[PDB]
């Protein structure tokens, strides 16, 4: 009784595309223009972010091909190094950043879906919370139903995102065709507020936000047909398309709106729709809202198969491993993920989670690349069909060090506390792993609880 | 390992009742989902609705900047428009939404048959130079309003002789300048025009007949309220700059009475706030009141119109060489050639730039704060009574960030004395609010302040900011 491989090349591309393009393209332009005054500088930094993501995805593809074990960073960084760092990584994923990701995306979806009913007014917070919770519940039910439905929904919503982006591009091209000037003189020429470390690194840091989410294919490895060749092909097909679409969309934005308008307004897509559409320009946020919906689904998918992997190594309670005998989906893992995604609705504030994620996400990738280099040094011919030159990984490590330094410079006190939380997993690690010969009553209670959960939810062990 | 295998689980889980329990939980989950959806629908339907937008124009979103003497704006010896083309960056930094050229046509003396309103004076610039200046201004999103006064070198506003031919010349020139690309017109000293109401109505009708974004400014020299109302009887949409606020200065409640009476009489329409039609603020105010008035004019429901050099407190009574009607802009120590060294840094524009406490920094901060919030853009205005020597009001559009301005016109310090918040409307006054900036040294910003124990030093203004309640 094992999860059969169902994801194909098209679904593999769809997962990456729907995870990467969820919200950044519709919001970030304002920030990148605030940091980089010149629109040409913004386009240049967007291209730099794109090529940096290309480099990271390239090496990541090889890293995944070498170690075909399921699970993402929690597997590659567990095989290298030792058991202790892997549990810290998984505990950090379980605690804050991963569950908060779905809730934030769902809240954005709710707000931008209810925006047409409240154009100028701020949407009520209760309605947004209820709609986000409804979305999470529906999506975690659909995921528990069957894998094929989830793949179909992800493909459909990726297609919807591409259609919306193409509509934006064609509207921009049409307004160019009407004797436009492309704002060429403000473009490039004077940079504005450029600085050696003051502003360009801040613009780069803002730009890398919208390019995140490409590290998801590993989270679904061992469930796709022929992972040896389909995994790198999906990445090399998805990433350049996303980069060119981002560049073209930013170019379309900059030409049809004044710089001050973006520097003052927040929803650039809404203003674009109001200016061009001029009629029923209320669906624009709706599409954008849909552009978030599918994203959540993808995240939930890539969340569940992560925790399940942990349950195989013994780090997690053995309840998560069991799967439904007929449906073949990991119901307890999805229920657990949905519960801790819901639990973040009760928080009065939600932007406090960025302070730790901002540097954790970019230090873990560097740790993984160092692990890949260590694996290359330790023993060769560990089934490495690709065998990329050892030039990209070192440059990526150097760039990640600069990003960590920038994060330290920006939010020192915030970054400090974030890391402190990391140490909180040590007592849990000792109580769960280092401590095994527990009193009989504890084992009896744990066994009874797992038996009860197995009796309610019909799930059989992996083997 | 810590659980039943497949065979044991399928043997035990098949008992009756256990099959029904999971089905019951599934139906309960679906029922809870439907209940959540129904609750969301109820919250959505039973909620307040938005207010209607006032159809924002281009001249409601920022102040206006006047240039009485173009020659003295960039110093003597350079009267071409290229100076303005190069200096547009300064005004863009000031973030004004308009620019009023002075009269540039030919006007030598009272010769009516020789003065022409269409030909461009060579010393000021050329026709293609004007086109280039207009193009550069439009690229910078700075819109140009051009002045049309046939006589500005003699004694009469228009001409001492019959004025009908003057009106014919003006109506001939309206289109000649409109198809040139200007974004508005201005006429001054209309108090010398016989039956000026009909002429103003005709010009307003003609200007609106080309497009909707066209604007007309009229300037008078009379502070009488009844005369202004009579002038606006048939020119409701016209913007009338006048000397209304110039009648009294440093008055604690007389200014409040003037503003409230004017707003009540005009019907709460859109108006223009300025002490004079073409003169500087320091000609009617001392150096200790500039900050208070610059704070007041940026938080009133209307368009503020300022003269050039009045964002740094330029004085026409501090240097004998400069004439009072045409002051010379202070760009550096070499700007004013006579008696070198008399110019000080704190009156120099370069000296007012880096200093955070300078007037220019205050003007820039107010300009930034004027054109982003809707409360200060098109929000409702409510003034309430306070202690003597104080003027207190509130700005609130529908739901956005509420602003509360308190000014101390008294010559001595006293407490706030906010007493009862008259006419709070929907925007209730909380006991806690922020303090964005202050007009006097001290009073560190960003921290919340308690209003019931506000001690106001003489000649101070506060711009408390508090959110929706
Ligand atoms: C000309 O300007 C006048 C100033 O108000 C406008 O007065 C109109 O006069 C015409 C016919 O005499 C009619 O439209 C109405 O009697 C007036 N309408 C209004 C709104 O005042 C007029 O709109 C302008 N153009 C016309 C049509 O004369
Ligand atoms: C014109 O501005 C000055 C400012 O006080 C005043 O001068 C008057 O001008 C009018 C018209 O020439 C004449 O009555 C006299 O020359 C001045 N008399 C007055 C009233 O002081 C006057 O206030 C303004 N014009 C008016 C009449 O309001
Ligand atoms: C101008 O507005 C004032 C406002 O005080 C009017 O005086 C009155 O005071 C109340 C309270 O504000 C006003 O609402 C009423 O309109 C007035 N009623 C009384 C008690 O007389 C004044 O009448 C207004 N003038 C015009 C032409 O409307
Ligand atoms: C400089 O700022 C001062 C503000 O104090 C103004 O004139 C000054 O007046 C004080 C005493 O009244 C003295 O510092 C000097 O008389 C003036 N300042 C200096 C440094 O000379 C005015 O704003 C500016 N005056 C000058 C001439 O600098
Ligand atoms: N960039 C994604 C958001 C996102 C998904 N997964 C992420 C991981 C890290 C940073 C951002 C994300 C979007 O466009 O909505």
């Amino acid at each position: 009784v094992t999860l059969q491989r169902n994801i194909t090349l098209l679904n593999g591309v769809a997962i990456i595309v729907g995870t990467i393009i969820g919200s950044g393209i519709f919001v970030t332009p304002t920030g990148v223009l605030k940091e980089a005054g010149s629109p040409g500088l913004a386009l240049v930094v967007w291209a730099a972010c794109g090529v940096f993501s290309i480099v990271g995805a390239l090496c990541y593809a090889e890293l995944g091909t070498t170690i075909s074990k399921s699970g993402g960073d929690y597997a590659y960084m567990l095989e290298v190094y030792g058991s202790l760092p892997a549990f810290l990584k998984l505990w950090i994923e379980l605690l804050i950043i991963r569950p908060s990701s779905q809730y934030i995306v769902a809240l954005v979806f709710a707000t931008y879906l209810l925006k047409p009913l409240f154009p100028t007014c701020p949407v009520p917070e209760e309605a947004a919370k209820l709609v986000a919770c409804l979305c999470v519940l529906l999506l975690t039910a659909v995921n528990c139903y069957s894998v094929k439905a989830a793949t179909r929904v992800q493909d459909a919503f990726a297609a919807a995102k591409l259609l919306a982006l193409a509509l934006i591009i064609l509207l921009g091209f049409v307004q160019i065709g009407k004797g436009d000037v492309s704002n060429l003189d403000p473009n490039f020429s004077f940079e504005g507020t450029k600085l050696d470390v003051g502003n360009i690194v801040l613009a780069l840091y803002s730009g890398l936000f919208a390019y995140g989410g490409w590290n998801y294919l590993n989270f679904v490895t061992e469930e796709m047909i022929n992972p040896y060749r389909n995994l790198p092909l999906a990445i090399i097909i998805s990433l350049p398309i996303v980069t060119l679409v981002y560049v073209l969309t930013n170019l379309a934005y900059f030409t049809t709106l004044s710089t001050e308008q973006m520097l003052s307004s927040e929803a650039v897509a809404v203003d674009f729709g109001n200016y061009h559409l001029g009629v029923m320009s209320w669906i624009i946020p709706v599409f954008v809202g849909l552009s978030c919906f599918g994203s959540v689904n993808g995240s939930l998918f890539t969340s569940s198969r992560l925790f399940f992997v942990g349950s195989r190594e013994g780090h997690l309670p053995s309840i998560l491993s069991m799967i439904h005998p007929q449906l073949l989906t990991p119901v307890p893992s999805l229920v657990f993920t949905c519960v801790m995604t819901l639990l973040y609705a009760f928080s009065k504030d939600i932007f406090s989670v960025i302070n730790f994620f901002s540097f954790f996400n970019w230090l873990c990738v560097a740790l993984a690349i160092i692990g890949m280099i260590w694996l290359r040094h330790r023993k060769p011919e560990l089934e490495r069909p690709i065998k990329v030159n050892l030039a990209l990984p070192v440059f990526f490590i150097l760039a990640c060090l600069f990003l960590i330094a920038v994060s330290f410079w920006k939010t020192p006190v915030e970054c400090g506390i974030g890391f402190t939380i990391i140490l909180s997993g040590l007592p849990v690690y000792f109580f769960g792993v280092w401590w095994k010969n527990k009193p009989k009553w504890l084992l009896q209670g744990i066994f009874s609880t797992t038996v009860l959960c197995q009796k309610l939810m019909q799930v059989v062990p992996q083997e | 390992f810590t659980g039943l295998s497949k065979e044991e689980l399928l043997k035990v889980a098949g008992s009756p009742g256990w099959v029904r329990t999971r089905w019951a939980l599934l139906l309960l989950f679906w029922l809870g989902w439907l209940g959540m959806l129904a609750g969301a629908v109820v919250i959505i339907v039973r909620a307040p609705r938005c207010r209607e937008l006032p159809a924002q124009k281009w001249w409601h979103t920022g102040a206006l900047y006047r240039i009485g003497d173009l020659q003295a704006f960039q110093g003597h010896g350079a009267g071409n428009l290229a100076g303005l083309k190069g200096r547009l960056d300064y005004l863009s930094s000031l973030k004004v939404k308009g620019l009023v050229l002075g009269p540039i046509h030919k006007n030598q003396k009272d010769d009516v048959a020789q003065t022409d309103l269409l030909q461009i004076d060579p010393n000021f610039g050329s026709k293609e130079d004007f086109d280039s200046l207009l193009q550069s201004a439009k690229k910078k999103s700075i819109r140009v309003i051009l002045d049309l006064t046939p006589n500005y070198r003699g004694e009469n506003s228009w001409f001492s002789t019959q004025v009908d031919t003057v009106a014919t010349k003006v109506k001939d020139a309206l289109e000649f300048w409109l198809q040139a690309g200007v974004d508005g017109f201005q006429v001054r000293d209309i108090e010398n025009l016989k039956d000026a109401s009909s002429f103003l109505a005709e010009w307003q009708n003609i200007t609106k007949g080309f497009s909707e974004d066209r604007l007309l400014i009229a300037g008078t020299n009379s502070s009488d309220l009844q005369q202004i109302l009579s002038l606006l009887e048939s020119n409701k949409d016209l913007l009338l700059t006048s000397s209304y606020l110039s009648d009294s200065g440093s008055t604690g409640e007389h200014t409040k009475s003037l503003v409230t009476q004017y707003l009540n009489a005009t019907g709460n329409r859109w108006c223009s706030w300025s002490l004079s039609q073409a003169r500087l603020l320091t000609s009617f105010l001392p150096a200790q009141l500039l900050r208070l008035y610059q704070l007041m004019l940026f938080t009133l429901p209307g368009t503020p119109v300022f003269s050039y050099g009045d964002e740094i407190g330029l004085d026409a009574a501090a240097l004998p060489g400069q004439p009072m009607e045409a002051p010379v802009m202070l760009w550096d120590e070499s700007s004013f050639p006579d008696i070198p060294g008399a110019v000080s840094a704190n009156m120099t524009v370069k000296g007012q730039s880096e200093d955070p406490g300078s007037l220019l920094s205050l003007f820039r901060r107010l300009s930034d704060q004027r054109s982003k919030e809707r409360s200060l853009l098109h929000g409702d205005f409510h003034a309430f009574s306070a202690g003597p020597g104080l003027f207190s009001y509130i700005r609130h559009w529908d739901q956005n960030e509420r602003f509360l301005v308190v000014l101390n016109f008294g010559d001595v310090g006293l407490s706030a004395g906010l007493q009862a918040s008259d006419l709070p409307a929907s925007a209730s006054l909380p006991a806690k609010a922020d303090l964005l900036l202050s007009t006097q040294p001290g009073r560190e910003e960003g921290s919340p302040l308690e209003l019931e124990r506000l001690k106001l030093e003489p000649h101070e203004g506060l711009l408390l900011r508090f959110p929706y309640a």
